[PDB]
RNA sequence: AUGCGCAGAUACCGGGAGGAACGCCGAGGCGAAGGCAGCCACCUGGUCCACCCGUGACGCUGAGGCGCGAAAGCGUGGGGAGCAAACCGGAUUAGAUACCCGGGUAGUCCACGCCCUAAACGAUGCGCGCUAGGUCUCUGGGUCUCCUGGGGGCCGAAGCUAACGCGU
RNA sequence: AUGUUC
């Protein structure tokens, strides 16, 4: 599982300002963590189609978040996708 | 008779080694007693069954003992 | 697994080839224990005595170790698993800590790197050999002696084994590969585990060659011969048996039992 | 031939028959009987009267082994269970104790279809 | 890293030559898998509620420990290997949950 | 009756194997559905509540597409105790290609890959708001004799309904 | 236990 320390390392790293815990960047980085973590589990456990549904959800959630960002501020959409290594 | 809960003081129903206490939730055939006899909540009863089984595996309580006199 | 092919030819549409994953490990054989010349020859002093043998690839015999008691209490480490063209099983090259090297037949599960040892105080784990009497009943066991000290004769073919069913005197009872229940002396050695490369029985040969590659020449039916040759010989165009079906030599060949009647070894069988 | 004062009396009472085997205290059968050892045949073996008869015939055969007392162990739902116990109590043989030891899966094998109108 | 209670049941019929052997094998194994024993409790010989390894008794141990969670199964595999070790239950340690106050 | 049984069965006891399913707890609970039941550990998804802390409409639905999808069934392997289509026997019958009995092969189990159906049902698409209450129940929160959220039931206001019924 | 039709 993600530890309380591990999750906070991501949040600091992505927060637009200290005490920023929501926010499209933090959210989308928080999800990416989950998604990569969970993609790796599915790698070993191909047969766990229940957890997979959740993946599909997160992927679609992040997709939605990123679409919103790309729409309001397109530079920090790009800045983020880069920083996180996604949309490929 | 009474409820079994109504019989003991402050006890921990995660403790799969208090066989002294647990055997008391167990009927004369080794069967986990129903709530009408343990007088536990729904939630308590589940914590209980879990630890009773853990204990049965450890060897402390029976999965089944036999009914005496027909 | 078994390697399948796409139908690029006819024949290949059906061939399946053994999976040699368990082997590669070592792919030439051990110069020292390996080669004996193995004398090919489909028949005896002159005469074919077993039909339809011959041709087929040259082979070195790999001397293998069918009596394990020579080497009680000397551990050996499993160096290699290798192909043995002279048996369905594959074999395990053992480096004894003596120096000495031997080939056991490779049991299912045996891993290169493992250690292995023979004798009455040997751990009950795969590839150790023990007198049957020292082995927990219900342990499944391959390469078993039938009489003490006469070498392993039971359960050596790929994927075979026997199970100890019980003890009873100086004898144990094995269920054999065949399903026969036999009494086998407790002093008889056996090695713990099954033989493996158990996929062996599933390889589809696929073509008429291939049989040929394995030293199996065409088998001609008795029907299809003339009556000089065989009980089913003759009849004008294609004919049923017309007799209870028989070998060339004339015994019946559907159901007639042949193990010798009065054989002392019967006292000890049961299936 | 042998000699055992105390032992066990097993009652096995199916729906089709009642059979009692009496054993030494290590459980080794000393003697047995059943609905069919007594005269009965077919559906009447599962009758309670047969069980009575079986239990006494079985009790009786164990005088010859010098049996005095038995622990009774019952296995079965089935008509004969009750009477075969009564038969034993008042039989000469003294029932030290009764025990139902009926084998019962902790949900296990799939039953034959006839025991599986089941949901 | 999380707290587990490691239960162990040994052959009652050991002598402390034999027992300490096992007890040391378990100690060496614990430490091997990075298990830092906190509490420990040799309740010892008990009458089991059913026979185990044909034996009416089990000698009982209990080790509270903190170890990496990803090594816990592998440790229980190892602790079991030995013959006189006849049960091993490893259990994530839990807050107690009471009835009555 | 077939069948098993004097080559010693049945019942009892000891030793062992092996497969399948988990009694009591156990009614409720979880999941989008299919569905999910011993215990332990690791990995992992959904979900509820509280603080009211962050973002600031980022939302609803969704033709196609993608994935999931009981049981049977198919392919390659494994496994095979119990059960058991087909099948063999015994009965029943006017016949009995059935129902009842004794056996029994696929299959039922596992891995991988297919199939993609169903009374796949609440025969009720999803989301949001609004319109009495009472009562039982699961699971959070509470200056806790009641309040407050999330679920599951039964009865019912208004209203709807061909009716049956539905009704926060 | 079975036990058809108009
Ligand atoms: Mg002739
Ligand atoms: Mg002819
Ligand atoms: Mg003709
Ligand atoms: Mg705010
Ligand atoms: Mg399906
Ligand atoms: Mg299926
Ligand atoms: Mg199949
Ligand atoms: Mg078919
Ligand atoms: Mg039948
Ligand atoms: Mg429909
Ligand atoms: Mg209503």
């Amino acid at each position: 599982p993600i530890t309380k320390e591990e999750k906070q390392k991501v949040i600091q790293e992505f927060a637009r300002f200290p005490g920023d815990t929501g926010s499209t960047e933090v959210q989308v980085a928080l999800l990416t963590l989950r998604i990569n973590r969970l993609s790796e589990h599915l790698k070993v456990h191909k047969k766990d189609h229940h957890s997979h549904r959740g993946l599909l959800m997160m992927v679609g959630q992040r997709r939605r978040l990123l679409r919103y960002l790309q729409r309001e501020d397109p530079e920090r959409y790009r800045a983020l996708i880069e920083k996180l290594g996604i949309r490929g | 008779k009474a409820k079994v809960k109504a019989t003991l003081g402050e006890f921990d129903l995660r403790d799969y080694r208090n066989v002294e206490v647990l055997k008391r939730f167990l009927s004369e055939t080794g069967k986990i007693l129903p709530r009408r006899r343990t007088g536990l909540s729904a939630k308590e009863q589940r914590i209980l069954a879990k630890t009773i089984k853990r204990a049965r595996i450890l060897g402390l309580l029976p999965f089944t003992e036999k009914l005496v006199r027909k | 697994a078994v390697k399948k092919f796409k139908p690029y030819t006819p024949s290949r549409r059906f061939m399946t080839v053994a999976d040699f994953s368990e082997i590669t490990k070592t792919e030439p054989e051990k110069s020292l224990v390996k080669p004996l010349k193995k004398t090919g020859g489909r028949n005896n002093q002159g005469r074919i005595t077993v039909r339809f043998r011959g041709g087929g690839h040259k082979r070195l015999y790999r001397i293998i170790d069918f009596k394990r008691w020579d080497k009680v209490g000397i551990p050996a480490k499993v160096a290699a698993i290798e192909y043995d063209p002279n048996r369905s099983a594959r074999i395990a090259l053992l480096h004894y800590v003596d120096g000495e090297k031997r080939y056991i037949i490779a049991p299912d599960g045996l891993q290169v790197g493992q250690q292995v040892v023979a004798g009455p105080d040997a751990p009950i784990q795969v590839g150790n050999a023990l007198p049957l009497r020292f082995i927990p009943v219900g342990t499944v066991v391959h390469a078993v002696e039938l009489e003490p000290k006469k070498g392993a004769k039971l359960a050596r073919a790929a994927g075979t084994s026997a199970q100890i069913q019980g003890r009873e005197g100086d004898y144990v009872i094995l269920r054999l590969p065949s399903g026969e229940l036999r009494k086998v002396h407790g002093e008889c050695y056996a090695t713990v585990g099954a033989v493996g490369n158990a996929d062996h029985k599933n390889i589809v040969l696929g073509k008429a060659g291939r049989s040929r590659w394995l030293g199996r020449r065409p088998h001609v039916r008795g029907a299809a011969m003339n009556p000089v040759d065989h009980p089913h010989g003759g009849g004008e165009g294609r004919a049923p048996r017309g007799r209870p079906p028989a070998s060339p030599w004339g015994w019946q060949t559907k159901g007639l039992k042949t193990r010798k009647r009065r054989k002392p070894s019967s006292r000890f069988i049961i299936a | 031939k042998r000699q055992v004062a105390s032992g066990r009396a097993y009652i096995h009472a199916s729906y089709n028959n009642t059979i009692v085997t009496i054993t030494d205290p290590d459980g080794n059968p000393i003697t047995w009987s059943s609905g069919g050892v007594i005269g009965y045949k077919g559906s009447r073996k599962g009758t309670p009267y047969a069980a009575q008869l079986a239990a006494l015939d079985a009790a009786k055969k164990a005088m010859a082994y010098g049996m005095q007392s038995v622990d009774v162990i019952v296995r079965g739902t089935g008509a004969g269970r009750e009477q075969a116990i009564r038969a034993l109590q008042a039989s000469g043989l003294q029932v030290k104790s009764i025990v139902d030891d009926t084998p019962v899966p902790h949900n296990g094998c799939r039953p034959k279809k006839k025991f599986r109108k089941a949901s | 890293m999380r707290r587990y209670e490691v239960n162990i049941v040994l052959n009652p019929n050991l002598d402390q030559s034999q027992l300490a052997l096992e007890k040391e094998i378990i100690q060496r194994a614990l430490e091997n898998y990075g298990a830092r024993v906190e509490k420990v409790e040799e309740l010892g010989l008990r009458r089991l509620a059913y026979p185990i390894a044909k034996d009416p008794q089990g000698y009982f141990l209990w080790y509270q420990v903190e170890m990496p969670e990803d090594r816990v199964n592998d440790l229980a595999r190892e602790l079991r290997i030995r013959d006189n070790v006849r049960r091993v239950m490893v259990v994530k340690s839990q807050e107690p949950f009471l009835a009555n106050a």
